[PDB]
């Protein structure tokens, strides 16, 4: 159906770097169709990373992410790609991938669909 | 739907009116498809004309049926003919 | 540069009862680009209402929008008790996007 | 120099029917003595065409266009002088100018931005003369460039006793420019309504300039406020029709029929002659357009594992 | 220079004499056919008027100027109709078009309301919203730029090159020429069974003097069976009058 799917919690180590992706076959990236990236902690408010265009390559990222962080999506696979290094205890929660339903040139100014995210963890 | 298309008319000199029949089709079939882009012909304003007579060969529009008798003068079929009078 | 406030802090009322929340920012004006979220614990947020106008796939009646200034409204006719979580408010127009601080309703 | 006058004032237009006119010369031959059956784009015999008046007035908007319209103004002032092709006036996409002033017709197609009203109306309270030329800015890359012979013009302007008669149609097919014209100073009469008769429309300009014809303006000739004399034009719309088109042994065309217009024309045109003999005749047929599209293909929509294959190690 | 993809120039050929031995003697020449002739008797024929167009393209979508074909370029940047008359050229230009430190000069369309029919003229660049909300102003959500820049460097590899591609259009016999062949005339000969050759009409017949007007746009007449039998000499342009032996 339409519905979006991720990989699972992970856990990683100090002084590495991670690769986190949203291939999700419920969904066609098609070429107009964008998502974000939100991150959840334990008990804290929510907190926007960034969203990418399919179509033209364009990013946004944060006032405070422009040192640890790469997004690129790939339309021949249909997966977003995020490239996180330097993750310390701060940066242990839960990603969310989120995308409208937005094929051609039809579509609305939420996102419905919802990635169940994953947990990342770092001792 | 489809079918075809006769037109009945006098000479052109002594008139230029003129009568329509619409081959083997029940008479009330054509008066729906009056419609913008619905017939190949696009003179659907004959069809409503003059009164329609049914007849075994289709109705003819725009001619009327009286009940006497004449000689046959333009042959339109199963024993009905049609001409120009006063 | 936008800090969203969702007012009231806690709620705590009888299940069915009519019930409306608010959320408040301090940059320009701008109701088309407003969002509100519902996130249950152990599960992903989940989208009701986008732009204050429209509602989205499979969202029932019960929330309605409202407000035409900076100010944003929702409101729920009645609580049925499994709508008890918390809601989020989220704009699009200004510099880079962020959420609200969230509303607990309790039972 | 160019004014924001505004100002505009527009009143309720009149209906009447074109009797005959609106035919051309479809292709470039030599017939004589013969009778053709063309389908093309033609304005329909005794169609309504919009009827405008002229005394107190202001109007230029775009005509609204499908490589092709008609356009007939009964005048003796001459004022539509030139013409200024369009899209955005933006100096980006190149704009047409057709200009013919007293003797001179220079075609240029070059990016212009232009001013809001082109106007070559007004100046000098009841004198006219040929300001406001400088219309355009800036002409950067200008394509072609072409002199040749004006029309028939007439020297300042008259009121009353419209002996002109102009008819344009304007197209351009294959990016051959063609705006059919033809210039008839026969009214002895008053404008009233379209004369009857019949008159073919050569095609004055057919040149190869290459861009094609969607939102344009026609140019009519101090700098704010006027008191113009009368004048009528008059606005039709063609339609896909196939005529049948008769030749006198000169090579002209003479007299046209239109076969989709009434069932003794249909039976005129079946049978490839102007006159019909009593009788019964068969015509084309009867059929019933469908007035939409349906699609039905199956539910599911997943990958085929295509790449698995092609890219396996 | 050539020109964007979405800005290609037309230029003017006409009142001269063209020689397309040079044309097909350039060695790169690769993707070169023609639907309505033969590339080898491109000599030999008058043509009406001639056109060329200019733009350089990826190489993954060369294949898309052929005529009815579908895609994305074919649909928001350049069409060509289905009954077309002429061909087209295609080369690689990776010499020059791409560049060490990058090249972002061409463009091209990526979102359009709808297609574009063959030739139809437009270069606005106005924003283009994708939510039913109306977008003014600048770029943000669900209203975008309409544009892309092509990025042609020399680690790419095969496919995604600059192709430099030029396309020749013409009609055929059926006005006035002004482009033609090289070719040498000769004297006229009037009443007399010869094999004339008439600005590209090959027949056989005596000349004679006629009498019918020819108004300035026509130069052939023609009757009932549809074949020609009335010419004017381009040199010199009175009416000749065509029958057979
Ligand atoms: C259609 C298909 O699956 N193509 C894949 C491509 O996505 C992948 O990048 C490459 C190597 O990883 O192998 C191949
Ligand atoms: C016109 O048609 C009538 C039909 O009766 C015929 O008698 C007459 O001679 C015709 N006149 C012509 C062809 O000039
Ligand atoms: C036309 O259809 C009606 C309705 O069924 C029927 O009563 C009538 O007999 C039909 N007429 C002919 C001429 O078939
Ligand atoms: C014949 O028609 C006339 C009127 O047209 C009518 O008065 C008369 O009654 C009809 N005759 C019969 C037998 O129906
Ligand atoms: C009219 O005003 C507008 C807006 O200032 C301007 O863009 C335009 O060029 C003006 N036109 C003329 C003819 O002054
Ligand atoms: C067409 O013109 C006639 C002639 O004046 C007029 O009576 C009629 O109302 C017009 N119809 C339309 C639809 O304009
Ligand atoms: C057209 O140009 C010629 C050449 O200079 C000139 O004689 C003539 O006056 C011009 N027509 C005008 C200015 O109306
Ligand atoms: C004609 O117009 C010019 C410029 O607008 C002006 O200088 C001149 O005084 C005017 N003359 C008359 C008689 O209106």
């Amino acid at each position: 159906q339409m519905q979006l799917v991720q990989s699972g919690p992970e856990v990683k180590k100090p002084g590495t770097s991670v690769k986190v992706s949203c291939k999700a076959s419920g969904f066609t990236f098609t070429d107009v169709s964008s998502l974000q990236w939100v991150r959840q902690a334990r008990g804290q408010r929510l907190e926007w990373i960034g969203w990418t265009v399919v179509g033209t390559g364009n990013t946004n990222y944060a006032p405070r992410f422009q040192e640890r962080v790469t997004i690129t999506t790939d339309k021949s696979t249909s997966t977003a790609y995020m490239e996180l290094s330097s993750l310390r205890s701060e940066d242990t929660a839960v990603y969310y991938c989120a995308a409208p339903f937005c094929s051609e040139t039809s579509c609305s100014d939420g996102f419905d669909l919802w990635g169940q995210g994953t947990k990342v963890t770092v001792s | 739907s489809f079918g075809g298309v006769s037109v009945i008319t006098p000479g052109t000199n002594t008139s230029n009116q003129v009568a329509v029949l619409y081959q083997g089709v029940n008479c009330t079939e054509v008066p729906v498809a009056i419609h913008a882009d619905q017939l190949t012909p696009t003179w659907r304003v004959y069809s409503t004309g003059s009164n329609v007579f049914q007849t075994r060969a289709g109705c003819l529009i725009g001619a009327e049926y009286v009940n006497n008798s004449y000689e046959c003068d333009i042959p339109i079929g199963a024993g009905i003919c049609a001409s120009y009078q006063t | 540069e936008i800090v969203l406030t969702q007012s009231p802090g806690t709620l705590s009322l009888s299940p069915g009862d009519r019930a409306t929340l608010s959320c408040r920012a301090s940059q320009s004006v701008r109701i088309s680009y407003l969002a509100w979220y519902q996130q249950k614990p152990g599960q992903a947020p989940r989208l009701l209402i986008s732009g204050s106008s429209s509602r989205a796939t499979g969202i029932p009646d019960r929330f309605s929008a409202s407000g035409s200034g900076t100010d944003f409204t929702l409101t729920i006719s009645r609580l049925e008790p499994e709508d008890f979580a918390v809601y989020y408010c989220q704009q699009y127009a200004n510099s880079p996007w962020t959420f609200g601080q969230g509303t607990k309703v309790e039972v | 120099q160019c004014v924001n006058l505004t100002t505009r004032t527009q009143l309720p237009p009149a209906y009447t029917n074109s009797f005959t006119r609106g035919v051309y010369y479809p292709d470039k031959v030599f017939r004589s003595s013969v009778l053709h059956s063309t389908q093309d784009l033609f304005l329909p015999f005794f169609s309504n065409v919009t009827w405008f008046h002229v005394i107190k007035r202001f109007d230029n908007p775009v005509l609204p266009f499908n490589d092709g319209v008609y356009f007939a103004s009964i005048e003796k002032s001459n004022i539509i002088r030139g013409w200024i092709f369009g899209t955005t006036l933006d100096s980006k996409t190149q704009s047409l100018l057709i200009v013919n002033n007293a003797t001179n017709v220079v075609i240029k197609v070059c990016e212009f931005q232009f001013c809001n009203d082109p106007f070559l109306d007004h100046k000098n309270n009841k004198s006219w003369m040929e300001s406001e030329f400088r219309v355009y800015s800036s002409a950067n890359n200008c394509t072609f460039e072409y002199v040749s012979q004006p029309f028939l013009m007439d020297l300042e302007g008259k009121q009353g006793n419209f002996k002109n008669l102009r008819e344009f149609v304007f197209k351009n097919i294959d990016g051959y420019f063609k705006i059919y014209s033809k210039h008839t100073p026969i009214l002895v009469r008053e404008p009233e309504d379209l004369p009857q008769g019949f008159s073919a429309l050569e095609p004055l300009v057919d040149l190869p300039i290459g861009i094609n014809i969607t939102r344009f303006q026609t140019l009519l000739a101090s700098s704010s406020g006027w008191t113009a004399g009368a004048a009528a034009y008059y606005v039709g719309y063609l339609q896909p029709r196939t005529f049948l088109l008769k030749y006198n042994e000169n090579g002209t065309i003479t007299d046209a029929v239109d076969c989709a217009l009434d069932p003794l024309s249909e039976t005129k045109c079946t049978l490839k002659s102007f006159t019909v003999e009593k009788g019964i005749y068969q015509t084309s047929n009867f059929r019933v357009q469908p007035t939409e599209s349906i699609v039905r293909f199956p539910n599911i929509t997943n990958l085929c594992p295509f790449d698995e294959v092609f890219n396996a190690t | 220079r050539f020109a964007s993809v979405y800005a290609w120039n037309r230029k003017r050929i006409s009142n001269c004499v063209a020689d397309y031995s040079v044309l097909y003697n350039l060695a790169p020449f690769f993707t070169f056919k023609c639907y309505g002739v033969s590339p080898t008797k491109l000599n030999d024929l008058c043509f009406t008027n001639v056109y060329a167009d200019s733009f350089v393209i990826r190489g993954d979508e060369v294949r898309q100027i052929a005529p009815g074909q579908t895609g994305n370029i074919a649909d928001y940047n350049y069409k060509l109709p289905d009954d077309f008359t002429g061909c087209v050229i295609a080369w690689n230009s990776n010499k020059l078009d791409s560049k060490v430190s990058g090249n972002y000069n061409y463009l091209y369309r990526l979102f359009r309301k709808s297609n574009l029919k063959p030739f139809e003229r437009d270069i606005s660049t106005e924003i283009y919203q994708a939510g039913n909300k109306p977008c003014n102003g600048v770029a943000g959500f669900n209203c975008y730029f309409p544009l892309r820049s092509y990025s042609f460097r020399p680690t790419y590899g095969v496919g995604h090159q600059p192709y430099r591609v030029v396309v020749l259009s013409f009609e055929l016999l059926h006005a006035p020429a002004t482009v033609c062949g090289p070719k040498k005339s000769t004297n006229l000969v009037k009443n007399k069974c010869v094999n004339f050759n008439f600005n590209g009409l090959k027949g056989t017949g005596v000349l004679t003097e006629s009498n019918k007007k020819f108004l300035p746009f026509q130069q052939f007449g023609r009757d009932i069976a549809d074949t020609t039998d009335a010419v004017r000499d381009p040199q010199t342009l009175e009416i000749l009058d065509i029958t057979p032996c």
